[PDB]
């Protein structure tokens, strides 16, 4: 084995000289560069500062402004407040605890910001997908008999949330397990360490093969089908300008949906196939170091792309911010 | 064909309701007209709905089917008299039997009055002999009278006096036609009336003999 | 308090959710239905299009239906008399009936019109034998400038038939019956899955304030006008330009407050006899730069591009051109992706994507 | 306006006398008038009426066959004659207006009802000629109850005629007293009866006069009343 | 044919006739007189009440005699009779088609009756045994709209039209009796006195006419206005007449004066008067404005006693209850609220 | 065009039986109104408050 563990840590690096030691005992330097770290330190200060104004500015046109109300934006307001929630609690976590400069909470406070940091990424998934499902039938009408109401807005909340709790049931119940990864300043899932109590393997693969492969499907056949029906209702009509100018907005918006979705999304799932499928060789820190951060920098990348869409939200932005 | 209306009495301020009923369909020709003594026939409804001039807003009505219903809201004490219903839809005319109304008094002790027959009249030869009630309410009432300890019936009159104003009460008269032969045929007469407006009755027998 | 009138006010509070059933059943059909609204200026292109779209119908094909026009021809009966006699007590001449007992009859029929009920036969009789004397046709002669409905004597022959019960007369009555013109129809059909409803304007008014602003909620505007007006004469003065008042009439809807956000769609009914006085007549009255070219195939572009271009710097609305067909068939096609359009137009606004 | 009638007066079987309501003001050829009887002690009865733009009447189902009427637009006066008097048709006679057609004077709102009434009069039928009145005192008796009132009264038997006029007791009291009405007796005539509410201690010092008077017979009786013990 | 120019001439000697005589009812100042009198003070009223249920506008409002039941006419096709005391609904009434313009009430409480642009008024009957609502007349003949109409008595009724013509119905015939002539403008507006002898009619042509029952003849007109006129409301007693206008202005006329008293504006009111009612004592007034706020206006002293709000949208309807101890609303807002 | 003078005709003789009007005067016109005006409002339901019990809507 590449090292060692214990109840709940692990680390790749050789023990072979006898120099590892707990990692909420002593503070562990020689693992990586130290301007690196202190420096990532820095930009995590840089980007809370930078993502709460506009989280702050969406609380603000949510009490103030009236008129905006919809049975989407509950969807859109719940991603916000919802995102507001798990960037306070996961990552000021990850702020302070890189701080201090090494693992200071115990095992507890990052089981807690293990589910939290981790139901975060994926409600903003199922917030994403269920927004995607209503605009497919809001706009599409696959049939007739449907008109758009409270009820299956406050189904898709209840149904997000229970695959919260359907998430969180494993690690909480006593059938997952949290450990610390990478630079061990954050708890999240496992990939290689094996343990014979549980054996989480083969539920982790399948949640991980269900929740990879649905959502990117049906964003894809959904998109698709309304980006060529508005393709041939522009091209059965063929007068007016407005029209070519709609397709233009709703086939650039959304590809950029799609490019910035899919290069957001997709990388952790990759080499989370990968270093579960090649388990014989124990790969470098960075590996273990940029999914995850760069999955926090995916969590703030989505509330500015996905609520910039409405013309709306931008009048009453540029007009509280020019007054 | 005939119609049928009902009567009520109430104290002042109270909603009356006068019902004028027919026996076959009818249209809106229906007029209510007021008769005190002493004064002719005045109009205040027409069609059965539409007032008439110079009435004030205490008076109302309406229709429905040959239903007819009077309202008078805030009684004034001036406005006792007999209601009439009446028809005008063909050439016969038909008029109602007509209505009153009455003011609702506090109870008090009514008083009986006996009184001997004077000399006079009884050797002047005809004599009526009169036991007053006075000083009562309600307006029904029914006086029984015993002759020589027998009940007759056929010989018996009465009368009825109007409201005193002040009083606020009435005195009424039954009135005995009997010759003087009947008279010496006659040994014994008691008194005794008995009605829902006294509270307890008293008893009476005082004899022609005693001077 | 008592526990018989509470359980009146929960009655109440139940018969108040039937109510909200009701109100329930009634909102959701009509938030679902496809409202237009339908203007014109001649009245050969509204009627051409309105009978085009008219699907036959039976007069008679209902009992129910033949118990309204009991009702209703019996108010036109009973009403027509009726007006013919205080029609005649109007007349400042003494003219009365030879026979004294017939105003009897007269006077029992003005207290017969109250009731509810039905016909009966001694009331037929009245107006018969009233109708029999020929100086009400005199009196119909002299009121005939005067407010009366011009069928009133075949009503009443009419009614002479119609004595005998159970009876069922033919259409023309019930068209006969229904022809007035003020007040606006409605129409209701179906093509493709869409229930249209269409509101016209019966011309009542040449100015528009109050219901003009009562028309606000509305998807779409059908306008219509005849291009060939400038050589058709509507004029009581030299001035014979109808293309100036019906261009005041666009302007006057394109330029109101209230129909800013919706559309317009605009028809041109006449075209062939329009291609013959195009070769008759030259279209020299309007314009000499309309008229610069002889050629007859672009002289419809100018009078849309005209009435295109009298929008007052507006792109969230087009107004949309269509031509005369032979069959029907392919002008509701028209206007069935062009309020599909505009629906999908709307719930792009309203999901914020565009 | 004002409807006056005339023509009346007091009757004896088999006699017949003409009944007539003056009209003033208004035009009488587009109403029409009608008779009523008030019988004594009960309501109102309709009987007869003058139509006069077409000339036929109408009458109530017990009287016709025996009246006939006949009225002159002319002369502003309608006039009804009366024929076959029975016993029973003592009532008052009221002059009633209603207007039938409404439209051809001018134009104006259907109206349904009685506009203008008479003062009426009275008419009777007996066969009881004119008698003076027999008038009966009364004296209060010795035993008694202290507290009450004393009889002080006058059976007043077989006067005439009726209505009477308000005047009694000399003047002197004009309050405290119920007088009582006259009820029909078997001998076909009226009779008189009263009683004056007076204390009890009062008797030996105030006495009362019972003064029948009645204008059309020219009656003044003083009918003197004396105390006795009864 | 030039003699009416003539009379045309003795017409003008007829109107400095008025202006002299209006001259001398116009030698004394108001102002003395409003100034004798001590100020009211601030008011304020609260919601207590809010009603829901439409799913459209309020076009209509009318108040019961009995002051209990409240009845509002929607343009989606349907009456609903309403309790306010305990928030019940009585009756629901569909109807032939969704234009409403008016509605009404009857003083007896037995009828209601609504009317619209199909030229078509319906007169129903609430107390009918088979427990439901039924249309017992549809009274026809106009060729125009008709904007208000409202009961006198229960025999016959008074409708204005879009024939520029006002007109006397009789129910139980359906046919017109008396028919009024002399505008030539719209008929806007009604009402009539509490006397119910006399209605006045409101006109677009800026002028106001005093119309007779009985008599048929229009007696005394008042002019003076720039604009168009909305609403009308009559005194309690009915010697004083009162006006609501289109430039955000209100007049109050005299029918015995036969002259105007006083005009009430501000600099800061712009927006147009959309409905006027009194109160019973006459010293308050209540008026609607476009910019959603209804001014509390002092009658006498001419200044506002106080400034109410709440609504969103346009409020179209307002009026009061013949006891006097509740103000209803209505408004485009799709809402009623009623203040105490 | 001689309906224009008829109603000219109508115009002259409405505004002559309007010359035959009577014109109080406005003092004590002004004193009805406020005679009035104090009276019911002494009796104002809306300017006298009402007890929070005396209310129906409470
Ligand atoms: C890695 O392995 C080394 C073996 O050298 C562990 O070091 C030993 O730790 C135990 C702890 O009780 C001591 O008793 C021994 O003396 C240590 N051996 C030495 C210093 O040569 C070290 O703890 C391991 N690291 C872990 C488990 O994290």
């Amino acid at each position: 084995m590449c090292g060692t563990e214990g109840p709940n840590f692990y680390v790749p690096f050789s023990n072979a000289t006898g120099v590892v030691r707990s990692p909420f005992e002593y503070p562990q330097y020689y693992l990586a560069e130290p301007w690196q770290f202190s420096m990532l330190a820095a930009y995590m200060f840089l980007l809370i500062v930078l993502g709460f104004p506009i989280n702050f500015l969406t609380l603000y046109v949510t009490v103030q402004h009236k008129k905006l109300r919809t049975p989407l934006n509950y969807i859109l307001l719940n991603l916000a407040v919802a995102d507001l929630f798990m960037v306070l609690g996961g990552f000021t976590s990850t702020l302070y605890t890189s701080l201090h400069g090494y693992f200071v909470f115990g095992p507890t406070g990052c089981n807690l910001q293990g589910f939290f940091a981790t139901l975060g990424g994926e409600i903003a998934l199922w917030s994403l997908v269920v927004l995607a499902i209503e605009r497919y039938v809001v706009v599409c009408k696959p049939m007739s008999n449907f008109r758009f109401g409270e009820n299956h807005a406050i189904m898709g909340v209840a149904f997000t949330w229970v695959m919260a709790l359907a998430c969180a049931a494993p690690p909480l119940a006593g059938w997952s397990r949290y450990i610390p990864e990478g630079l061990q300043c954050s708890c999240g899932i496992d990939y290689y360490t094996l343990k014979p109590e549980v054996n989480n393997e083969s539920f982790v693969i399948y949640m991980f093969v269900v929740h990879f492969t649905i959502p990117m499907i049906i964003i894809f056949f959904c998109y698709g089908q309304l980006v060529f029906t508005v393709k041939e209702a522009a091209a059965q009509q063929q007068e007016s300008a407005t029209t070519q100018k709609a397709e233009k907005e709703v086939t650039r918006m959304v590809i950029i949906y799609v490019i910035a979705f899919l290069i957001c999304w997709v990388p952790y799932a990759s080499v989370a196939f990968y270093i579960f499928t090649h388990q014989g060789s124990c790969f470098g820190p960075i590996f273990m170091t940029i999914p995850a951060f760069f999955a926090k920098s995916a969590a703030i990348y989505n509330p500015v792309i996905y609520i910039m869409m409405n013309k709306q939200f931008r009048n009453c932005m540029l007009t509280t911010i020019c007054c | 064909m005939t119609q049928s209306p009902s009567s009520l009495s109430a104290s002042v301020g109270d909603r009356v309701t006068i019902t004028c009923r027919a026996s076959q369909s009818v249209s809106s020709a229906v007029a209510w007209y007021q008769q005190k003594p002493g004064k002719a026939p005045k109009l205040l409804i027409y069609s059965a709905s539409s007032l008439y001039s110079g009435v004030p807003s205490r008076f109302s009505g309406s229709r429905s089917g040959t239903d007819f219903t009077l309202t008078i809201s805030s009684l004034q004490p001036e406005d006792f008299a007999t209601y009439y219903c009446q028809q005008s839809s063909s050439s016969l005319i038909t008029f109602g039997q007509g209505t009153k109304v009455e003011i609702k008094r506090t109870v008090a002790a009514p008083s009986v009055f006996i009184f001997p027959p004077s000399d006079s009249q009884l050797k002047s030869g005809t004599a009526s002999v009169v036991c007053l009630l006075n000083n009562f309410y309600p307006r029904e009432a029914k006086v029984q009278w015993k002759v020589d300890n027998a009940l007759q019936s056929g010989n018996s009159q009465e009368s009825v006096t109007e409201q005193d104003s002040k009083d606020s009460t009435y005195s009424l008269s039954s009135t005995l036609t009997l010759s003087k032969a009947d008279y010496e045929k006659h040994k014994v007469y008691a008194c005794e009336v008995t009605h829902q407006g006294l509270s307890s009755p008293v008893t009476k027998s005082f004899n022609r003999g005693e001077c | 308090m008592g526990c018989t009138l509470s359980a009146e006010d929960k009655a109440a509070v139940e018969r108040s959710k039937m109510i909200d059933r009701n109100l329930r059943e009634d909102g959701e059909k009509a938030a679902r239905e496809v409202k237009l609204l339908l203007l014109g200026a001649g009245e050969s292109g509204k009627s051409t299009i309105v009978k085009q779209m008219k699907i036959i119908h039976e007069a008679g094909y209902s009992e129910e239906e033949c118990k309204q026009y009991k009702a209703v021809v019996y108010s036109n009966t009973i009403q027509s008399i009726i007006a013919i006699i205080r029609a005649m007590g109007r007349l400042k001449i003494d003219f009365g009936d030879s026979a004294r007992a017939d105003d009897a009859r007269q006077l029992f029929v003005l207290a017969g019109a109250a009731e509810e009920g039905f016909m009966t036969a001694e009331l037929a009789g009245v107006i018969k034998r009233l109708w029999k004397d020929s100086g009400v046709q005199a009196c119909f002669n002299r009121s005939r400038e005067y407010q009366l409905n011009d069928s009133a004597a075949y009503y009443l022959n009419d009614l002479d038939r119609i004595a005998q019960p159970n009876y069922i007369p033919t259409q023309q009555d019930v068209l006969r019956t229904r022809v007035k013109t003020t007040g606006i129809v409605e129409t209701h059909f179906t093509f493709k899955d869409l229930h249209f409803k269409m509101f016209d304007v019966g011309a009542q008014r040449s100015e528009r304030k109050k219901w003009i602003h009562c028309f606000e909620g509305v998807t779409a505007i059908i306008f219509c006008v005849a291009l060939s007006d400038y050589d058709l004469v509507l004029a009581e003065d030299e001035e014979m330009n109808r293309m100036h008042e019906s261009m005041k009439l666009f302007d006057s809807i394109c330029n109101n407050k209230w129909f800013t956000d919706t559309s317009i769609i605009l028809f041109l009914n006449k075209k062939d006899l329009f291609e013959e006085k195009i070769k008759k007549s030259p279209l020299t009255i309007c314009y000499p730069e309309y008229a610069g070219s002889n050629t007859y195939e672009e002289a419809a572009a100018y009078i849309q591009c005209q009435f295109e271009d009298l929008n007052k710097r507006k792109d969230t609305k087009e107004i949309y051109t269509h031509f005369t067909c032979s069959t029907d068939t392919k002008n509701v096609q028209f206007v069935f992706d062009a309020v599909t359009d505009v629906i999908i137009k709307n719930n792009l606004k309203d999901c914020g994507l565009f | 306006v004002q409807l006056v009638e005339s023509g009346g007066g007091l009757v004896q079987p088999g006699g017949s006398l003409r009944l007539s309501c003056a009209a003033s003001g208004f035009n009488f050829y587009y109403s029409s008038i009608h008779w009523v009887r008030q019988a004594p002690g009960k309501g109102l009865e309709w009987v007869a009426s003058i139509y006069s733009y077409s000339g036929s009447t109408s009458y109530a189902d017990s009287v016709k066959g025996r009246f006939t009427i006949s009225a002159d637009t002319s002369k502003n006066t309608a006039y009804l004659q009366m024929n076959s008097l029975r016993a029973e048709d003592t009532a008052v006679y009221y002059c009633a207006r209603y207007p039938w057609y409404w439209w051809m004077e001018k134009p104006y709102l259907s109206l349904y009802g009685m506009d203008y009434w008479g003062q009426g009069t009275l008419v009777t039928v007996s066969s009881a000629s004119t008698k003076g009145p027999s008038v009966f005192p009364l004296a209060p008796s010795s035993k008694s109850t202290s507290g009450g009132t004393a009889a002080l009264g006058c059976l007043v038997k077989d006067y005439f005629p009726e209505p009477v006029t308000v005047s009694w007791n000399s003047g002197a009291l004009t309050s405290g007293v119920h007088t009582f009405p006259a009820v029909l007796q078997s001998s076909g005539l009226y009779s008189l009866s009263s009683v004056v509410t007076v204390p009890s201690s009062s008797l030996g010092t105030q006495t009362y006069i019972c003064n029948v008077n009645h204008k059309p017979s020219n009656t003044k009786v003083d009918k003197k009343v004396e105390p006795k013990s009864c | 044919q030039s003699e009416l120019d003539q009379l045309r001439q003795e017409a003008e000697q007829l109107k400095n006739q008025i202006r002299d005589a209006r001259k001398a009812c116009a030698d004394a100042t108001l102002s003395q007189i409003t100034n004798n009198i001590d100020p009211v003070g601030r008011i304020q009223m609260r919601t207590r009440r809010t009603l829901r249920g439409h799913l459209a506008k309020i076009y209509a409002m009318h108040w019961g005699t009995d002051s209990r039941l409240l009845v509002s006419a929607s343009q989606d096709g349907k009456l609903i009779i309403w309790d306010s005391y305990t928030t019940n609904k009585v009756h629901a009434i569909p109807l032939r088609s969704s234009w409403v313009m008016t509605c009404a009430y009857a003083p007896s409480g037995n009828y209601v009756a609504c009317g619209g642009l199909d030229n078509i008024c319906s007169i129903y009957n609430l107390k009918t045994r088979e427990g439901n609502v039924r249309v017992s007349r549809e009274l026809a003949g106009h060729t125009g709209y008709l904007s208000c109409c409202r009961f006198l008595d229960d025999n016959q009724i008074v409708t204005s039209s879009g024939d520029t013509t006002c007109a006397l119905w009789d129910i139980e015939t359906g046919q017109q009796t008396t028919t009024f002539t002399g505008h030539t403008g719209d008929v806007m507006s009604l009402s009539l006195a509490p006397d119910t002898r006399l209605f006045v009619s409101g006109a677009c042509d800026a002028s106001a006419k005093l119309w007779d029952v009985r008599e048929g003849m229009c007696r005394q007109t008042f002019t003076g206005h720039e604009s168009d006129i909305n609403a009308i409301c009559f005194f309690p007693n009915g010697n004083a007449f009162a006006t609501g206008s289109d430039d955000a202005t209100c007049r109050l006329f005299d029918l015995r004066a036969d002259q105007e008293l006083m005009t009430y504006s501000h600099d800061n009111i712009i927006c147009g008067i959309t409905s006027v009612s009194f109160s019973k004592s006459g010293r308050l007034l209540l008026a609607g404005y476009d910019d959603f706020n209804c001014n509390v206006w002092d009658a006498l002293k001419a200044d506002r006693a106080g400034v109410l709000a709440g609504h969103d949208n346009r409020v179209s309807c307002l009026g009061v209850t013949d006891d006097g101890m509740a103000v209803a609303t209505g408004s485009w807002d799709s809402f009623l609220k009623i203040w105490n | 065009n001689t309906a224009s003078i008829a109603q000219a005709r109508k115009l002259v003789e409405q505004l002559k039986m309007e010359a035959n009007i009577d014109r109080i005067k406005v003092s004590k016109a002004a004193a009805d109104l406020m005679a009035y005006c104090e009276a019911h409002a002494k009796e104002d339901p809306l300017l006298t408050p009402v007890p929070a019990s005396e209310n129906p809507f409470r």
